[PDB]
């Protein structure tokens, strides 16, 4: 209750900015590289793996990639602590949608629902904001294949292709060049993402373990989400190796 | 529902039947009753099935950490106080009738918990709908500190009388022996009913069902 | 007791309702509008307790208008019925129970026409035709005979009048005037108000 | 329970379901609800089954004692009034019986109704039972006194089949009995479900 | 106060064969949750060709049977002959109605052979409504016995299968096993079985064991 | 819970909090609206980059009702809370009154939220300022702007965002009885007001118009280039 | 009621940064997952003979098939003990089954997150190392105060944990029996520990098909014979 | 009582390597029938289904709270749920309502994801889980559905003998129930595939 | 209690009796049942007297707070809806209030009704009270929207006088209030019996 221990996180800067919000995006700026691409025949989301050790297990699935629901999926860049609550809350929100409306949630509704929670904590409560930025993929009955991007300030927007974390501006610069809107399909976008991942990553010897790739597409009226096996990624490495050199 | 237990010289045995019924019909013939609390402490439920189920679940869960937090043996009297305070908190709304017995550092002890929460120490008793059949058998032939084999022959006949003397009690007899050296579980120790067979068999030939719509989804 | 009826055609949904609002031994308002517009192609028919009919249906009216304005597009007929059922189911165990009987009429650009039946216990079931009130016993039986998925609205309106004229014969309450509208790809189309000189 | 009767140019047609249930369990599917009183006179059943079997046989007793006495072949009007008066003395004691009396006389193929409280009515088209309101709809639609013999069977057939479809207490096989000047005759006995398969196609 | 009725449980079955009629019921008599005795035969033999079952409140089952037996002698002394199975059924209908205001609480099942030698099964209700059917059931397990006899005896809901008229060898094994399955799931059925088969030569009784639980 | 006074007085009576909230309003994108005769026109610049960002989620022109729309400049996160809560209360008004919502009746509620949440315990002042424009009964248009301090005011022509004062200088001088006299003049004046703040602008300029009882209509970019095609 | 943990000018959390630096200087603890079992060997050091070794034990079981060790603050660990054990309780209440190690560590690590946000409270000063046995596959997990839980075949924690990790990196590989897992866990423990090694100085426990059990000082002395 | 408002019937029988579940299509209010298309079986995921009966208000409400816990459980786990695990989940959902309990009798049937093992179970209004080695049924006619499956069930039955047995048990027992009928949907859960069939039934 | 109102070309006319009784004893003959809300807005009373006096003043409070707020002179439609919503929250607690709201607005001389359970209606002619059914007869007979000012007074006068004659709970002096665009005005206050002597001759 001592008012000396309060930093008053609601103080505006003389330029009209929030300190705790700006420090949140900086912590996200140190997170590993995560990107996604919206394509005609499907959506592609790939990311690197910064933790590399010979004794690691990783008997689970992906690292920064999560599944929101049957028709949607997400990636993660930021503090893994705040990511677990957001992943839980997103799933809770998407499920609370299934309560009332009993239909797959549109990709626009789930984004604005969490962002209303992010801005509430920066508005009041005295609790620190969230340090995680999230990308969203999926399909809906109205707009179809979708790719979105979220910021810890609660701001979001639609994207055909984007990147978050390390080497974000470098990947965005390449997306402004090679990416062809309304032309390249999911198959061509797969080879393009691998090209961007290899050039923007200064760490050499890209292996199926060091990177992760997940695909989501709709086939025969059913949303098909999968994560490429290390052998399948190694096959793509053999394809890109010939392309590269 | 006939549940009973008897304390003898070297330990305690808790008998129960295998049959559970819902109000018009037998729900399950082989359905088990006696639950797990501690290695040396076991209980069995009666009355409302789900209420006796969930109460022993909260009892086994609370006693589990008491064994993990203390690192020592569990007291049988500790189980009974947990059960009745839950009954007191709901003011007898829970219809769970529970019997608790086992062996502790002090020795073999058997207790009783009424759905209203009253607790009583006693060497032997019975609970459930067929309790009066087992109590009468255990009251006449009981002797202080009986031999393990003498107590086994008596309690099995007590559950047998509680079965044959009750409409809600049937099936096999599950007896669980608990001694100072250790506890041992005997599944379907007694089967008083031989006629497990039938006089005819029913088989159907393929194509005798009027199927209208058909589809196959591969996996 | 108020009456409702609806019919699902191949491309259309034909609904009708009684316009009479009565109290005690007298009919106070005979032109009363029981039809509430949820969306462009989505209508609503609400009858029940006199107090719960208007109050609870206006809650649904704006709650549907909440969704359409937030996301820029209205609920689908299937999405609308399932959200109205949870609204009625939440107040079932509250201290203010709602006695209402609802028919949801709507058209979709893909699945086409949809008609949904709902009771006061919030049990949602899709049916090609449904009706409420005591007059449902004297009408739906006629629909069992004459209904086919290929029927044309020209014959359906004629068969609808044949069902509603039974309310003036066997059914005791007068109910002089009925309101009839249709839903299709071109939107809400009003029909001649049934009048008995 | 669904029972209906209507009169027209060629006489009365009585149609009824076969099913009578107690609670959620169906007691018997094959129950014959139509009571046979006289060769040309035909009764029905509604409500309690035992109340109908008891009292309709007393009516058949009175109709036979009449024909044995004056030999005048008692009219449907006198039979309907005697049945109503017998229900008046016990009114309030819990007797619940519905019924409909059908037959032809010097006036014509009369159709009457007798309620549990003594209500006696006359008209062209009657129905009773738990599914009576479901019967009124199909029967009234497409009905005129000038309907022929074959056209009226299609009306009576679709009457029970479509009414028993919406009722949980109505079902079984359709029993339809036409009425003539000489006497009533059994027309057809057919399952409701078997006719449902022909209407869906 | 005073409860005039109580449910005593039990089950009664009757099936009409081509030349024969079979009637069977259990021996178990229990009120509430307690067993009075494990042998209490409900099946009562009226005449050689007629056997009546009684399932319901036991006090009314005893008195109503003695009333029927009293009217059996009234008939035979008057008419110099035994009652037909159809005559006994229509008689008890008026007997059950005489109580219409304070009805007897019982479920009666009459079975036997008619003048043509064909089995006639007659199921009643406390108010006295009756009907003729090939097979009927009654008692606490009445809901259990009916579906099994619909498929096996009635050949219902089976497409393209040979329909053979009921045989006595199968009819016995069908009545035995439906009660073996009944004694499993019915708390009011078991402990013994008594089967009374009425044929053209005469009545033949049988005893079948059942579970004691 | 967290309970304490956030906004507090200074030696001069000014509120540093509210003043910094208005500074974030000034740094928002430029948005403008003008009252015509029977019509009203809203517009905002868009800062989309490299055909990447989708144009469906960017829209800052929102409709509170069929007869009432709005546009905002400020933090895009705080606007989504106010717009949603305004629509909940605006339709709750139609629950209380069968007649529609007058533009002044929704403005007083909206600005009241900026009053409460500014002085409320532990809360935060909003960093947005929006133009609520709509049509009252008889078809009379109304244009209202809110303030992070909670005040509201009526305007015949108004603008928000960066260079909002510069747009008003255009509006103040060029808005006369001749202005907004017909439809062609209202459309050109709103465009000509945005032509000064054009910086690499092109198609990026977004416009919308509402006419009498007709719902809010968005004017497609192709007709934008046609109306910008006539500057003489 | 105001959050004590805030974002630094560099974006890192300042409070949890000292939490990780606290567990880095705790009691040395090592563990190895090899073949069908996992070996847990920790350091219980007493400053004097008056101390009773049977009264306080550092290795504690969570349940039959799961056990846990720690390096860090004493008091904050017992708070983790009660809540993690109560979490396994509330697990067995709902699911009536033994808890999987992945779900146990997940919701317990979420408790560590709650105090990086809620105000007036400091984060935990304990880094938990969890062992578990489910469906015939052994589990070795590592959790720190930050709330992020990982998985390791073998690792080290406490004072001089970098050496223990490098030693197991060289020495430890696949195809090691539980008997070799104990003797390898002792060798890596001889490096971090200094001084004479007795059965009271080290507290060892294992988890196998028979569940998590703690080793008695008698059989530990048998393993002290190399 | 309240369970008799909407009626309904659910049947699940265990075969040798496979399991079959069946329920009728009828939905009605007391003497008033509504629709023929009602669905009493909802997918729980691969090789796991659940039946529901009783008041249809709680049938559709609990089905959403079970899918509430199902998806959250499947998204947190990396593996599919076992049919034994789901049984205890329904027990917690019904017991937390102990003062206000829902009206329904869920029936869970499926195959053990381990290899081939079939598993069945059913609960009550009080939320008491029960595991049987033969079959489980629930509804207002459940007294009728016993006698069919009591005699017809065998210790081991192939999909040929299993479907023929459960189908005849439905067609015969449901015809004696007034509130049940109007078609029967039968699901066959095998190890290789899953078969769905709609039986020809009387309309009554 | 007899209260009635109807709208036509020249605006609304509200007529009511003066008598309110408790049991067999008349509490007061001179009770003024018409509630004065606004200069141009006029309310009524039905059922419980205290429930009307309490809630109608809350409506007058809401109407004044609105005109003090937006100065828009609240319409009759908004006043009738706000009165109905206040009766919805307490529904089931025993509050019994009838009422009718009369006034002119931009649309016209609206006439609305609010029941105890929240029923809100709109129409040309309304009446409430124990003698409402006695009012419906005389009012409907000889009524058209084209009735003049003087002809409508004779209709409203004969409405109360002949209705209160057949009711034991209705009587006192006739209070009739015409409605105009500027506001309602008191027309006449006359005893029912004094007018009975003119009608009998």
């Amino acid at each position: 209750m001592s008012r000396r221990y309060d930093s008053r996180t609601t103080i505006f800067s003389p330029e009209g900015r929030l300190y705790q919000v700006e420090y949140a995006m900086e912590a996200i700026g140190h997170a590993g590289t995560c990107l996604g691409i919206l394509a005609n025949d499907g959506v592609l989301l790939a990311a690197e793996r910064r933790n590399i050790h010979k004794l690691l297990d990783e008997v689970f699935f992906s690292e920064k990639i999560y599944k929101l629901n049957e028709d949607m999926a997400c990636s993660v860049a930021g503090i893994t602590s705040d990511a677990n609550v957001l992943t839980n809350e997103l799933r809770l929100i998407a499920q609370r949608y299934l309560l009332q409306y009993q239909e797959p949630i549109p990709c626009e509704q789930l984004v604005t629902a969490l962002c209303d929670i992010k801005q509430a904590y920066t508005q009041f409560g005295g609790k620190r904001p969230f340090g995680v930025s999230l990308l969203y993929i999926g399909w809906d009955k109205h707009y179809g294949f979708q790719l979105y991007q979220s910021d810890p300030s609660g701001n979001y927007g639609g994207w055909k292709a984007t990147c978050i974390g390390n080497n974000s501006a470098a990947a965005v610069s390449m997306l402004k060049q090679d990416y062809k809107e309304g032309e390249m399909t999911l198959k061509s976008a797969l080879a393009l993402a691998i090209k961007v991942l290899n050039k923007t990553m200064d760490v050499s010897k890209l292996s199926a373990e060091k990177v992760e790739i997940a695909t989501l597409t709709r086939e025969n009226g059913k949303t098909v989400i999968r994560v490429l096996k290390q052998k399948e990624v190694e096959q793509l490495i053999k394809k890109h190796e010939e392309e590269e050199a | 529902t006939t549940i009973a237990g008897l304390v003898f010289q070297d330990g305690v045995i808790l008998g129960a039947d295998t049959r559970a019924t819902n109000d018009s019909v037998v729900a399950d013939k082989i359905c088990e009753k006696i639950h797990f609390i501690a290695p040396k402490i076991y209980c069995c439920g009666a009355g409302v099935a789900a209420d006796a189920e969930m109460t022993t679940r909260m009892a086994a869960s609370n006693m589990e950490l008491h064994a993990l937090s203390t690192g020592r043996e569990c007291r049988v009297a500790t189980v009974t106080r947990m059960l009745r305070q839950t009954l007191f908190r709901y003011q007898g709304y829970v219809g769970a009738s529970l019997i608790v017995g086992g062996v502790d550092f002090t020795g073999p002890q058997l207790y009783s918990v009424h759905p209203h929460g009253s607790y009583s120490r006693l060497p032997f008793t019975a609970l459930g709908s067929g309790q009066d059949a087992a109590i009468a058998v255990l009251e006449d032939r009981f002797q202080p500190n009986m031999t393990l084999e003498a107590a086994q022959e008596l309690l099995v006949e007590a559950i047998t009388a509680g079965i044959l003397g009750d409409l809600g009690s049937g099936g096999n007899v599950d007896a669980c022996v608990i001694t100072a050296a250790g506890a041992k579980m005997l599944r379907a120790l007694s089967s008083p009913t031989k006629p497990i067979e039938r006089s005819s068999q029913y088989r159907f030939a393929p194509g005798t069902t009027p199927v209208l719509s058909q589809t196959v989804v591969p996996l | 007791m108020e009456y409702l009826i609806g019919i699902q055609g191949p491309d259309y949904v034909l609904v009708a309702s009684d316009r009479v609002a009565a109290s005690n031994i007298v009919q106070m308002k005979d032109d009363h509008d029981k039809m509430f517009k949820m969306s462009e192609k989505i209508l609503l028919l609400c009858v029940g307790e006199a107090g719960d009919t208007v109050q609870f249906a206006e809650y649904i009216q704006k709650n549907v208008q909440l969704y359409k304005m937030r996301n820029g597009y209205e609920l689908s007929p299937t999405a609308a019925a399932n959200f109205t059922r949870r609204n009625l189911a939440d107040y079932l165990r509250s201290r203010t129970p709602y006695h209402v009987n609802l028919l949801l009429a709507g058209y979709d650009e893909h699945e086409g026409p949809a008609l949904y039946y709902m009771d006061y216990l919030a049990a949602l079931a899709k049916a090609p035709f449904a009706a409420h009130g005591y007059g449902a016993f004297l009408t739906l039986s006629i629909l069992d005979r004459y209904y086919t998925p290929t029927i044309s609205r020209e014959k359906a309106v004629e068969l609808l009048r044949k069902c509603l004229e039974e309310l003036q014969k066997r059914f005791i309450l007068n109910l002089p005037t009925f309101s009839v509208r249709i839903i299709d790809r071109n939107g809400i189309h009003d029909l001649d108000n049934i009048s008995f000189p | 329970t669904t029972t209906l009767a209507f009169k027209f140019q060629h006489g009365v047609i009585v149609a009824v379901d076969s099913r009578a249930s107690a609670g959620n369990y169906i007691a018997t599917l094959k129950v014959n609800k139509v009571i046979e009183i006289n060769p040309y006179l035909l009764g029905t059943m509604s409500g309690c089954a035992a109340d109908c079997l008891y009292w309709e046989r007393l009516l058949a007793k009175e109709c036979r004692l009449y024909y044995l006495r004056n030999g005048e072949r008692i009219s449907v009007s006198a039979a309907s009034k005697l049945l109503s008066n017998m229900m008046c003395q016990y009114r309030g004691m819990g007797l619940s019986m519905g019924s409909m009396i059908c037959g032809w006389d010097k006036k014509g193929p009369g159709l009457y109704y007798v309620d549990e409280n003594g209500t006696r009515l006359s008209g062209n088209m009657f129905s009773t039972g738990s599914g009576n309101s479901h019967a009124y709809g199909v029967m009234d639609s497409g009905y005129r006194p000038d309907l022929s013999i074959e056209e009226a069977y299609d009306l009576g057939r679709r009457a029970i089949v479509h009414a028993t479809h919406r009722d949980s207490y109505s079902g079984g096989v359709v029993n339809m009995y036409h009425m003539k000047e000489d006497g009533w005759v059994k027309v057809e006995s057919t399952d409701v479900s078997d006719l449902m398969h022909q209407y869906r196609e | 106060r005073f409860s005039p009725y109580a449910f005593n449980g039990g089950t009664v079955l009757a099936i009409a064969g081509e030349d024969f009629s079979i009637v069977a019921s259990d021996t178990r008599l229990s009120e509430g949750f307690s067993i009075h005795t494990r042998d209490s035969p409900k099946c009562y033999k009226l005449t050689d060709k007629t056997v009546i079952g009684c399932s319901g409140f036991h006090g009314d089952c005893l008195t109503l049977t003695k009333i029927i037996e009293a009217r059996l002698k009234m008939y035979k002394h008057s008419n110099n002959k035994a009652m037909t199975t159809g005559a006994i059924a229509a008689m008890l209908s008026t007997i059950l109605y005489s109580r219409r205001f304070f009805p007897y609480y019982v479920y009666n099942i009459i079975g036997g052979l008619d003048e043509e030698g064909k089995g006639a099964v007659y199921s009643f209700d406390p108010v006295g409504s009756y009907q003729r059917d090939s097979f009927k059931a009654g008692g606490s397990a009445s809901a259990m016995l009916q579906p099994l006899l619909d498929n096996q005896v009635g050949f219902k809901n089976m497409q393209n299968v040979e329909h053979v008229p009921l045989s006595l060898d199968r009819a016995m094994r069908l009545v035995k096993d439906v009660f073996i399955s009944a004694a499993e799931r019915d708390v009011y059925t078991g402990d013994a079985l008594k089967v009374c088969i009425v044929t053209k030569e005469g009545i033949r009784g049988e005893t079948v064991p059942l579970r004691k639980d | 819970s967290y309970d304490r006074a956030i906004t507090v007085f200074s030696p001069d009576g000014h509120l540093f909090q509210v003043e910094y909230a208005q500074e974030a309003v000034k740094k928002g994108s430029t948005a403008v609206g003008v009252r015509g005769k029977d019509i009203v026109v809203l517009g905002v610049e868009k800062k989309s980059v490299a055909k990447l960002q989708d144009e469906r989620t960017v829209r800052k022109i929102c409709a509170l009702d069929d007869n009432v729309c709005m546009a905002f400049a400020g933090l895009t996160a705080d606007a989504r809370i106010v717009i949603n809560r305004a629509r909940v209360e605006c339709q709750s008004h139609r629950l209380t009154v069968e007649d529609p919502v007058t533009v002044e009746y929704i403005t007083r509620y909206i600005a009241s939220l900026k009053q409460r949440y500014t002085q409320s315990n532990g809360r935060r002042p909003f960093g947005i300022s929006a133009l609520i424009v709509g049509f009252d009964f008889d078809g009379t248009p109304r244009l209202y702007q809110t303030d992070p301090s909670g005040t509201y005011h009526a305007w015949k022509a108004n603008a928000i965002g960066r260079g909002a004062k510069s747009v008003r200088e255009f509006l103040e001088k060029n808005y006369t009885d001749e202005a907004i006299e017909t439809d062609d003049l209202t459309i050109k004046l709103v465009i000509k007001a945005l032509l000064e703040v054009v910086q690499s602008g092109g198609k990026n300029i977004e416009l919308a118009v509402m006419r009498r009882d007709q719902p809010l209509k968005i004017l497609n970019p192709e007709e934008i280039e046609k109306y910008v095609a006539e500057i003489e | 009621s105001f959050s004590l943990t805030t974002f630094s000018p560099s974006g890192k959390l300042v409070q949890i940064e000292y939490a990780l630096a606290a567990v880095a200087g705790g009691a040395p603890s090592v563990g190895i997952k090899a073949a069908n079992g996992v070996v847990l060997a920790t350091e219980k050091k007493q400053k004097s003979i008056l101390y009773d070794e049977r009264s306080v034990h550092k290795v504690e079981p969570i349940t039959k098939h799961i056990g846990l060790v720690y390096s860090g603050m004493g008091p904050d660990y017992r708070v983790l003990v009660h809540r993690a054990r109560k979490l396994a309780q509330q697990y067995y209440l709902v699911y009536q089954e033994p808890i999987p190690t992945a779900q146990l560590v997940q919701r317990v690590a979420s408790v560590m997150q709650e105090y990086t946000q809620s105000g007036g409270v400091r984060p935990f000063g304990v880094s938990l190392l969890i062992c578990g046995w489910n469906e015939g596959r052994p589990y070795l997990f590592q959790s720190d105060p930050s709330g992020a839980y990982f998985a390791w075949k073998a690792t080290a924690m406490g004072k001089n944990y970098v050496n223990g990790k490098t030693f197991l990196e060289k020495r430890y590989n696949e195809d090691l029996e539980l008997e070799d897992a104990i003797h390898t866990a002792i060798l890596t423990l001889k490096e971090s520990f200094e001084g004479q090694m007795t059965e009271d100085n080290i507290e060892v426990g294992i988890c196998n098909e028979a569940g998590f059990r703690r080793l008695t000082p008698t059989e530990v002395k048998d393993y002290l014979a190399a | 009582s309240i369970m008799s408002y909407n009626g309904g019937a659910v049947m699940a029988m265990k075969g040798k390597n496979c399991v079959a579940i069946a329920a009728d299509r009828r939905f009605g209010i007391q003497a008033q029938m509504v629709t023929t298309d009602f669905q009493k079986i909802f997918p729980m995921g691969d090789r796991l289904y659940i039946g529901l009966a009783g008041l249809a208000t709680d049938v559709q409400t609990v089905a959403q709270r079970l899918k509430f816990r199902l998806n959250l459980y499947e998204l947190k786990e990396g593996r599919q749920i076992k049919p034994y695990t789901l049984m205890s989940m329904v027990a917690n959902l019904l017991y937390e309502k102990r003062f206000g309990p829902y009206y329904t009798e869920p029936v869970i049937a499926g195959l053990d994801p381990k290899t081939f093992k079939p598993f069945i179970c059913s609960l009550d209004l009080i939320g008491c889980p029960m595991v049987t080695d033969d079959f489980v049924v629930s509804g207002t006619c459940t007294e009728q559905m016993y006698g069919m499956c009591e005699s017809l069930w065998e210790p081991n039955m192939d999909p040929e003998h299993l479907f023929e047995t459960i189908s005849q048990a439905m067609l015969n027992a449901v015809d004696r129930d007034a509130v049940s009928g109007m078609g029967v949907i039968v699901h066959i859960i095998e190890k290789d595939k899953i078969t769905t069939r709609t039986l020809k039934a009387r309309m009554d």
